[PDB]
DNA sequence: AAAAAAAAA
């Protein structure tokens, strides 16, 4: 009745005291006057509030909208939509877009205390409020527009009718349900006509998203749960994204209340009506000290050397590994021509060794550490479903293909492990991907080529059990030499027996072991945490906090945490584009030539493909050091590289 | 019932500017007269208005202080009303035929005839005019360099992508890109269904614009109307009036999806004289008109508002490239003119093919 | 449509 006037001025009262929200809106406004009629983005009208403000104000109505947002949120609509209305000046508007009517719907942003939960611990006294929960993106619905307001009009009359619709997902507030009928005949029996182009059609996508496997207990399967949201963010993020969702938790739906129930044990319908969506990431922008800092580090002489020895501090040796994963990370540009088609661009590399020398290990720290990367096992998985899956929408009732494993990884780094012990069948179907980077399905009526230039990288064991250096390098490998054709490094690793060695890498691991977590004891194991205070986040240059990466001391050289590393990937990828130039090109042709005609024993043989492969390396090492150029010094350590993966230091 | 709202739009103004525009516009005298005499003579089969015409006729007439409106707005806005806001004035100024017919091969007509014979000598039901109609209507969406001609934002075009499409582009004529996979046969589409009356009178016809349809039962003959039943009405194939439908889905381009998805497909409708004019495996730019459609057909009782979409085409450049199976032109015998004078060409062709290739 | 167990080649 009047509560909602009053929830309503006290509303317009709170965006009058704080000045923030009004520029936001008036700077929207003139952009979006600015993008009419003046020689393709337009802004959606939505604004997001700090609820630490609100409760600062007033606490009554932060905890009605906390708790029963039901009846708090429409009337901060309702005002806001006013305040807008009041603001905006246009004298001269069009004629159907001046009737969208749009409410600007709110987001949320700051603490929420005990209302963050996990997909696990939503449980029934958590209904009818308002929630944050984390989670990981499995699978979307497509977008299909539905109705909200027809337009219709009448010759006879010359008058412009509407009617509105409205459902149980559209509003916050259950109302009379209205069906989908068309209106068409007056009172009077005038013929109507449905004029579109005047009504009113939403966006509308469903999500569902999963708990994380890793935060799970004991012995149990992960749970999801599903997201509705419209309007705008309709199509963001991708499966296999970690977000931050906050929405509405409400039932929905007479769940065998009416005569429709066949057996005693019927239970209801949740889900969650989606307010807001954040990339959680587990932050990706640069600041200027930052990028100052970027620079002073890169215009040093050794920068290489060092981001190579601060990858995965914790394995001994296998620093030439170490470099090739950095130049992996960041590997050479892609080329299309109009008349030489598509040259591949990134760097792929396999090793082989025996038992025990720390592969798997190195491949899960470059999970850890790359930008997007997925992990894959050789026994556990099936090539055709690795690439694309047909399932039937229970929705539309139609059959859409679902995206595989590397199309996920697109851009990206794919890691398998138990390479040499994945099916025969199957590796065709990688062998493809090596072969133009794209995947064509053709099934049940489907023609599609899929877009998936992502890299590979693989570890895998010799036929025997431990490797053999007096045999054939064919001989210890089960793969056909189409396939290894295609990888431009090949490692050996084997783990000499060597007192020293062994002495140092003992005294290394031991010192690894005796390990303590900062101010946590040694007496009790690890315990399990919350999640982050605040549910959705956000003097310079004096201080070098984590600029310089050395966080405690143990050699003269100088290390870089991962955050800063990670900066640097990203920076690196983006700004520089590096061109190579003949001084570089004539020591490539030198030591080819050099290389092939050398008539000696080597691991592999050689074709012309290494050339293009020394060409992307030596472009990557100009990117690591920040340059447009290629100088003859990246040239001479890639073929370096090469010479010790190919011959042996 | 239904509360009621104001817009500035009225179609009155419309409908006499759209019967200037048609008459008075000089582009042989005018070209609209042109093509309506054409259509008289049963010549033209479909008829093509250019937006770009009706944008300059009402740009050059707006030196004068009597034009208060624009109209390509409006058409952009909505299509379907413009469609028969034309057909009528198209009827209503539809000259005489200056060209002799073959009367006898037009069926229609000779029953439409025998019907009138029939009912005006006793002293007879006036028929629905597109049941009369021949021709077909078909927009074409206007150019940029026009629109650089003026201040204004006349733009269009654009050829969004399939997924770029949103919820509020139905109703509007927008232009889309993308390559043609699956096009299907071609099938007749009812526009107008008649009925006999078993020799009682008038024979009852009936249109029907949804994609369900329903018999009749009765009928208003004056002695089937009498109080006892005087033959069973029954359809008639001859009388109605059918039209081409045809149906094919477009896929996006590989260089238009964002990283980490899936194209997305889209439907087109397309009837008429343009049915036929596309072939699987093309890139083509197609304009037409984006409309919903209902989800009843499904019959789930589900999705209350939710909808499904459809275009309809108005206008196919074919692009791509043309084969030509060699047809001769003076140019290409030129071209074979040069390659006589070239001497041996073998080699150089062999030179020619894969020079990335050493 | 796609994964998983069984007997015969
Ligand atoms: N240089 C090293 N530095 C630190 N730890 C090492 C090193 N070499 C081996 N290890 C240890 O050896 C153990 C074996 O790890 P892991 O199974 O990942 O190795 P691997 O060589 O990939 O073996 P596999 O062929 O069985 O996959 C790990 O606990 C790892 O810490
Ligand atoms: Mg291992
Ligand atoms: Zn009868």
């Amino acid at each position: 009745d009047a509560v909602f006037g009053d929830r309503v001025r006290r509303f317009q009262e709170f965006l009058d005291t704080f000045t923030s929200y009004r520029d936001s809106v008036r700077s929207i406004q003139v952009y979006n006057s600015n993008n009419a009629a003046n020689y393709l983005n337009i802004l959606p009208h939505r604004i997001i509030i700090s609820l630490d403000d609100l409760r600062e104000f007033d606490r009554s109505f932060w905890s009605g909208i906390l708790v029963e947002p039901a009846y708090f949120i429409p009337p901060a609509e309702k005002a806001l939509t006013d305040l807008a209305d009041s603001m905006d000046d246009v004298p001269h508007p069009n004629a159907s877009a001046v009737s969208s009517r749009h409410p600007w719907k709110l987001s949320f942003k700051g603490s929420f205390g005990a209302h963050a939960l996990s997909p696990r611990t939503l449980t029934a006294q958590h209904l009818n409020k308002l929630v944050s929960v984390e989670g990981i993106v499995t699978k979307t619905s497509l977008v299909r527009p539905k109705l909200i307001r027809s337009v219709h009009y009448a010759a006879k009359t010359g008058r412009f009718h509407y009617r509105d619709y409205t459902d149980a997902t559209t509003t916050l507030t259950t109302r009379i349900p209205t069906p989908a009928i068309y209106p068409t005949e007056d009172t009077e029996g005038n013929k109507l006509t449905t004029e579109y182009g005047y009504s009113t059609f939403i966006d509308h996508q469903r999500i569902t998203v999963q708990e994380m496997p890793e935060m799970a207990p004991a012995g149990q399967l992960p749970r999801s749960i599903d997201v509705i949201l419209d309007d705008d963010l309709v199509d963001k993020t991708k499966p296999g994204d970690r977000v931050n969702v906050v929405g509405v938790f409400k039932s929905l739906g007479a769940g065998g209340m009416n005569q429709s129930n066949s057996n005693t044990l019927i239970g209801f319908k949740t889900l969650i009506l989606g307010n807001t969506v954040y990339p959680l990431h587990a932050r990706q922008m640069l600041t200027d000290f930052d990028i100052r800092n970027i620079n002073k580090l890169s215009k040093k002489k050794d920068i290489f050397d060092i981001l190579s020895q601060s990858l995965a501090p914790s394995i001994y040796g296998h620093d030439h590994i170490k470099k090739a994963i950095l130049l992996m990370l960041m590997g050479g540009v892609e080329k299309n021509l109009e008349n030489g088609s598509h040259l591949r661009g990134d760097i792929n590399i396999l090793m082989v060794g025996d038992p025990s020398t720390a592969k798997s290990q190195l491949l899960r720290f470059v999970l850890n550490t790359a930008s997007l990367a997925i992990a894959t096992t050789g026994r556990g998985s099936s090539g055709v479903g690795l690439t694309a899956a047909v399932t039937t929408d229970r929705e539309t009732g139609e059959r859409r293909l679902e995206a595989g494993a590397m199309v996920l990884a697109d851009r990206g780094v794919v890691c398998i492990d138990e390479f040499d012990k994945m099916t025969d069948v199957d590796r065709v179907a990688i062998h493809e991907v090596m072969e133009q980077q794209t995947v064509t399905i053709a099934k049940a009526g489907i023609h599609t080529t899929l877009n998936a230039r992502c890299s590979v990288i693989a570890a895998a064991n010799p036929v025997f059990g431990q490797y053999d250096v007096n045999r054939d390098p064919h001989q210890n490998i089960a793969l056909p030499d189409s396939l290894l054709s295609r990888f431009d490094l090949l490692f050996v690793v084997t783990d000499d027996i060597n007192e020293i060695r062994d002495r140092s890498i003992s005294e290394h691991v031991l010192r690894t072991h005796r390990y303590l977590p900062p101010g946590y004891l040694e007496g009790e194991p690890v315990r399990e945490r919350l999640n982050l205070s605040l549910a959705v986040g956000e003097q310079a240059g004096a201080k070098l906090a984590k600029n310089k990466g050395n966080y405690n001391g143990t050699e003269i050289p100088k290390l870089v945490t991962i955050p800063f590393l990670r900066k640097y990937v990203q920076y690196a990828k983006e700004r520089v584009i590096p061109q190579l130039t003949q001084e570089a090109i004539n020591v490539i042709v030198k030591n080819y030539t050099d290389l092939r005609n050398d008539d000696n024993t080597k691991k592999s043989p050689i074709t012309a493909r290494t050339l293009e492969t020394l060409i992307r390396l030596a472009t990557a090492h100009a990117k690591v050091r920040l340059s447009k150029t290629v100088n003859k010094v990246d040239a001479k350590v890639a073929a370096n590289l090469l010479r010790f993966a190919l011959l042996g230091e | 019932a239904l509360p009621s709202i104001q817009l500035p739009v009225d179609y009155n103004n419309l409908f006499n500017e759209i019967t200037d525009f048609l008459v008075t516009f000089k582009q042989k005298g005018p070209k609209y007269m042109a093509m309506l005499q054409k259509v008289a003579n049963r010549e033209l089969n479909s008829v093509i208005i250019d937006l770009d015409d009706i944008l300059q006729y009402q740009n050059e007439k707006f030196l004068q202080g009597t034009q208060a409106d624009d109209l390509v707005s409006a058409i952009q806005q909505n299509a379907n009303h413009f469609t028969e806001l034309f057909c009528r004035a198209i009827d209503n100024n539809m000259p005489l035929p200056t060209k002799e017919i073959d009367y006898k091969d037009d069926v229609l007509d000779v029953i439409l005839n025998q019907r009138r014979l029939r009912n005006e000598r006793m002293l007879t039901e006036l028929f629905p005019p597109n049941l009369t109609r021949r021709y077909f209507l078909y927009f074409k969406p206007l150019s940029q360099n026009c629109a650089r001609r003026y201040r204004k934002k006349a733009i269009s075009s654009k050829p969004l992508s399939v997924r770029q499409i949103k919820g509020d582009f139905l109703g509007q004529l927008i232009t889309v890109r993308g390559i043609i996979t699956r096009v299907s046969d071609v099938k007749p589409a009812v526009e107008v269904i008649a009925y006999t009356c078993d020799q009682c009178g008038y024979e009852v016809f009936q249109e029907v614009n949804s994609r369900t349809f329903t018999p009749l039962s009765e009928c208003t003959s004056e002695e089937c109307s009498q109080n006892q039943t005087k033959g069973q009405l029954f359809m008639s194939t001859r009388a109605s009036k059918f039209s081409a439908f045809q149906e094919c889905k477009i896929q996006e381009l590989s260089q238009q999806v964002p990283v980490g998805h899936i194209p997305r497909s889209l439907n087109i409708h397309v009837n008429g004289t343009l049915v036929r004019s596309l072939s699987p495996g093309d890139i083509v730019d197609v304009t037409g008109i984006f409309l919903p459609a209902p989800y009843t057909g499904f019959k789930a009782l589900k999705a209350g508002l939710l909808t499904e979409t459809y275009l309809e085409a108005q206008f196919v450049r074919q692009h791509k490239k043309k084969f030509a199976s060699f047809s001769l032109t003076s140019d290409v015998e030129e071209r074979v003119m040069e390659l006589i004078t070239s001497g041996d060409v073998y080699n150089r062709l062999a030179k020619s093919i894969a020079p990335e290739i050493y």
